[PDB]
Parts: C-alpha cells; sequence; structure tokens
C-alpha cells in the first residue's frame, strides 16, 4: 500500500 | 516544560496564524 | 478506510468517574480518559494505527503545546458510552527525566 | 481517527510515524520531544499476547509527514533507531498501566518547518489544563472506522 522509500 | 523552542510551529505560531479549530480548544479552558 | 494524510481530532477530557464507570478494566492514576459522553451529540476517537500518537494541548498562558497524553487503548473506536484512555505523560515525567539525562542528548 | 477532518500542512509538527522495515507497514504514531527523542506507548513495541515485541533494528522513524502512504522527498525525515527505553513498571498483563517508551535516534534530526519538538508538561501546566470538559487533540494515520 505504502510508497516504497 | 520541553525545549527552548518547543511547542510553538514553524507555520502558525512563530508567524501568528491560527490552525482551523485552535479556537475551539482554546474556548474550552472556561 | 484508511486516510489518505494525517487526520485530527479534539476531544474533551471526561471526568474520572465517568471514566472508570464505562469500562471494567480498572484504571489507575496513570490514565486520563477522553471522549464525547452520548447525550453530547459530537462524536471522535482514537482508533487502530493512532496508537502511540500525541494528545496535545495548547496553554493559554504562553501560546505553546503541550503533549499531555499518549494514545493507549479503547474497546472499540468511537462507541457510544466508552472513551478513549491515554497514558497520563505528566505522572510518569520523572521516569522521562531520568532516562534522558541518564541515557544521553 | 474515527469523525476527525484532515490536518493542515506543518499543524502538528511533532507527529513522527514508526514504520516497520518488512513488511512494510504503520506500526503506531509517536511525538518528538528533542532532537533525538521520541516519545510513544509501550505497546506499540511490546505486546506478548499479540506476540508483538520489537527491537531498534525492527524499526524505521518517519518524521514531517503528511500522506500516510507517500514518501514525501525533501519534507520527511527517516531515522534510525539507536536504543529503545520500556517504563520497568509497564503493566502489559492487566491494563496497560504505565504505558509508554523512549526511543532513541541514531542521529539528532534537523527541524524544519514540518519538523518540530512538542513541550512536556510541567506540574503548573498540567494542574491548569487537565480538567474535565477541556479539550484536547489527537492526531494519526489510523483506521477511520471501527469497522
Ligand atoms: N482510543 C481507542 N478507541 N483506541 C486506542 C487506539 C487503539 N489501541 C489499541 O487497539 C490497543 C493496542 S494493544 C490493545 C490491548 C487491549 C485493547 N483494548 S481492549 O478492548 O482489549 C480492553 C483492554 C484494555 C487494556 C488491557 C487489556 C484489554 C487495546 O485498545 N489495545
Amino acid at each position: 500500500d505504502f510508497e516504497e522509500i | 516544560s520541553g525545549e527552548a523552542d518547543c511547542g510553538l510551529r514553524p507555520l502558525f505560531e512563530k508567524k501568528s496564524l491560527e490552525d482551523k479549530t485552535e479556537r475551539e480548544l482554546l474556548e474550552s479552558y472556561i | 478506510g484508511q486516510p489518505s494524510v494525517l487526520q485530527v481530532v479534539n476531544l474533551p477530557i471526561v471526568e474520572r468517574p465517568v471514566c472508570k464507570d464505562s469500562t471494567r478494566i480498572r484504571i489507575t492514576d496513570n490514565m486520563f480518559c477522553a471522549g464525547y459522553k452520548p447525550d453530547e451529540g459530537k462524536r471522535g476517537d482514537a482508533c487502530e494505527g493512532d496508537s502511540g500518537g500525541p494528545f496535545v494541548m495548547k496553554s493559554p498562558f504562553n501560546n505553546r503545546w503541550y503533549q499531555m497524553g499518549i494514545v493507549s487503548w479503547g474497546e472499540g473506536c468511537d462507541r457510544d458510552g466508552k472513551y478513549g484512555f491515554y497514558t497520563h505523560v505528566f505522572r510518569l515525567k520523572k521516569w522521562i527525566q531520568k532516562v534522558i539525562d541518564q541515557f544521553g542528548e | 481517527i474515527v469523525e476527525g477532518s484532515d490536518a493542515e500542512i506543518g499543524m502538528s509538527p511533532w507527529q513522527v510515524m514508526l514504520f516497520r522495515k518488512s513488511p512494510q507497514e504503520l506500526l503506531c504514531g509517536a511525538s518528538l520531544i528533542s532532537d533525538r527523542w521520541v516519545l510513544t506507548a509501550a505497546h506499540c513495541l511490546l505486546y506478548p499476547p499479540w506476540d508483538k515485541n520489537f527491537t531498534e533494528n525492527d524499526l524505521l522513524v518517519r518524521i514531517g509527514k503528511h500522506s500516510r502512504t507517500r514518501y514525501e522527498r525533501n519534507i520527511e525525515k527517516i531515522s534510525m533507531l539507536e536504543k529503545i527505553y520500556i517504563h520497568p513498571r509497564y503493566n502489559w498483563r492487566e491494563n496497560l498501566d504505565r504505558d509508554i517508551a523512549l526511543m532513541k535516534l541514531k542521529k539528532p534530526v534537523a527541524f524544519s518547518d514540518y519538523i518540530h519538538p512538542v513541550c512536556l508538561p510541567d506540574r503548573e501546566t498540567a494542574a491548569s489544563l487537565l480538567q474535565a470538559g477541556y479539550k484536547g487533540r489527537v492526531t494519526g494515520w489510523g483506521n477511520l472506522k471501527e469497522t
């Protein structure tokens, strides 16, 4: 769900 | 307590701008 | 759902008695509860994912923001007659001062 | 937050996000009290009934955020943990009494318009403000509904 860091 | 500049937001207290609902907080303190 | 951006909600502190009487859990002095009573007709509550976040107040004397609580537990989220319980930061302040100056910058 | 509204930019510069390294997921909220310390709930790190027991290397701290999902380049700062401190008398067995924990950031974080520490109360501020009826404010990227 979260954008890659 | 807290740090020397603690709790004074760069984008609000420091420019003397108030956020949209802080008045509700201050009005509750009798 | 889960929000797109950070959410905010302003909640009133509730009297200790009203807090003990809404749950079967043993309340201590290191906790305080907050939220609207069913008759107040306003809602709001922290929920899953909000744990550990700050419960803050703005002092009218110096215009600064103080962290009074830490989102702890609740039974459900925004359930009528239920309240959110927060860690009472000031009562645990000596513990906070001590690990800081005994352990660092 | 159930029944809340979207925060304005910079409205809560001390809000920190506890992020798990893998699976990359949001664990909890936290707050910045100085350039090197973050305050959070002990249950975010240790909660045996649910087999939860995180160490420094399992987490990442994301400071200066607005968007839950996005990697906000040039705005947010991500820091690693050096040490985690849980209150010695934290009661997980019964009622989450003394639910508090401090996390030491590996390197001090620089303040900006979006990152700034909150104040910890003193006895007199606590006394005048922690009163029934007085409103406080809570912030988070958590659930919008219980259901
Ligand atoms: N304000 C809210 N409505 N909720 C607070 C944010 C969500 N926090 C939680 O879900 C925490 C994380 S750990 C978990 C332990 C017990 C749980 N509460 S519960 O309904 O089981 C009642 C309970 C309280 C304390 C200890 C044991 C059981 C709870 O709220 N938890």
